[PDB]
């Protein structure tokens, strides 16, 4: 059948800045079929607790979803997200970018 | 404006790991008000739902029933009418709602599906006839329209969808009915000594609609601009960006227009040094 | 509110 790979962002609900409590985002999209692994790494290292929305998708069929956790942003600390996906051969790593 | 009330619901099967998970998610626009899933460890989302009684969950929770039952009996003849094996794992999506104007009146009811993620049958918008994708949604079909199945659904597009939809905005009117315009600025990234990222910016806006265009000497970058996906804040809003590389120097041949309902008109920004 | 949806593929 056919399979579309995931569109991966990573991002702050809030502009970020260095002390302040925000929350930290993994939107993934345009995804199929559903069954999808998404992690949130703080320094290479496994966010172990993370909550997500509820399955949905969009008008093509393509699913979605929101990982997202709270977190206070340093300037040393480096976080990315980690997504696999039936289409994925290895996992792909998108590093969060305050600009993007 | 105008509003919409939509349930998006995904069946899927996964042999050797019990019958097929259905999950069925509505919104209001861009706010999901109400979750149904069969995995749910505990049955018992959006505050204006709240004041709903237990009579209104008994029908939508048995509704609920039905559809994980009616989706489970789809997946199991939808392997037969493909000749597939019973070992591998499918979904069947479906959407299905109502449309109304400002007047509350409706504008256009919905009713489809898709199996393994590509279009399998929809009621059409007279909400009398369908459009079969292949052979198998042409036997669909015909049961279909020998039960009179399009009768019935226009009776429940055109009456009760549209009555609970104007009920819901009524209930929710601070929220479903206010629009957050974005918050907006332009950032500026050197990529090197010759050019340099403008990046436009878009935030904190509600409902998730929204035009991001650059324009150089006035004209559309459509080809140049890179634009990301419209992605939830996680707070309700919505955040966009579109961005051009520029030479440098060159900034100020470049303005972003921001389009969006909570925007009286459009939003001309330029980088600001 | 969700539809009751009685008729299957
Ligand atoms: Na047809």
């Amino acid at each position: 059948m056919i399979q579309r790979t995931p569109k991966i962002q990573v991002y702050s609900r809030h502009p970020a800045e260095n002390g302040k409590s925000n929350f930290l985002n993994c939107y993934v999209s345009g995804f199929h079929p559903s069954d999808i692994e998404v992690d949130l790494l703080k320094n290479g290292e496994r966010i172990e607790k993370v909550e997500h929305s509820d399955l949905s998708f969009s008008k093509d069929w393509s699913f979605y979803l929101l990982y997202y956790t709270e977190f206070t942003p340093t300037e040393k600390d480096e976080y990315a997200c980690r997504v696999n996906h039936v289409t994925l051969s290895q996992p792909k790593i998108v590093k969060w970018d305050r600009d993007m | 404006g105008s509003h919409s009330m939509r349930y998006f619901d995904t069946a899927m099967s996964r042999p050797g790991r019990g019958e097929p998970r259905f999950i069925s998610v509505g919104y209001v626009d861009d706010t999901q008000f109400v979750r149904f899933d069969s995995d749910a460890a505990s049955p018992r989302r959006a505050p204006w739902i709240e004041q709903e009684g237990p009579e209104y969950w008994d029908r939508n929770t048995q509704a609920f029933k039905t559809n994980t039952q009616t989706d489970r009996e789809s997946l199991r003849n939808l392997r037969g009418y493909y000749n597939q094996s019973e070992a591998g794992s499918h979904t069947l999506q479906s959407m299905y709602g109502c449309d109304v104007g400002p007047d509350g009146r409706l504008l256009r009811g919905h009713n489809q599906y898709a199996y393994d993620g590509k279009d399998y049958i929809a009621l059409n918008e007279d909400l009398r006839s369908w459009t079969a994708a292949d052979t198998a949604a042409q036997i669909t079909q015909r049961k279909w329209e020998a039960a009179r199945v399009a009768e019935q659904d226009r009776a429940y597009l055109e009456g009760t969808c549209v009555e609970w939809l104007r009920r819901y905005l009524e209930n929710g009117k601070d929220t479903l009915e206010r629009a957050d315009p974005p918050k907006t600025h332009v950032t500026h990234h050197p990529i090197s000594d010759h050019e340099a990222t403008l990046r436009c910016w878009a935030l904190g806006f509600y409902p998730a609609e929204i035009t991001l265009t650059w324009q150089r000497d006035g004209e559309d970058q459509t080809q140049d601009t890179e634009l990301v996906e419209t992605r939830p804040a996680g707070d309700r809003t919505f955040q966009k960006w579109a961005a051009v590389v520029v030479p440098s120097g060159e900034e100020q041949r470049y303005t972003c227009h921001v389009q969006h309902e909570g925007l009286p008109k459009p939003l001309t920004l330029r980088w600001e040094p | 509110f969700l539809r009751g949806r009685a008729y299957g593929l």
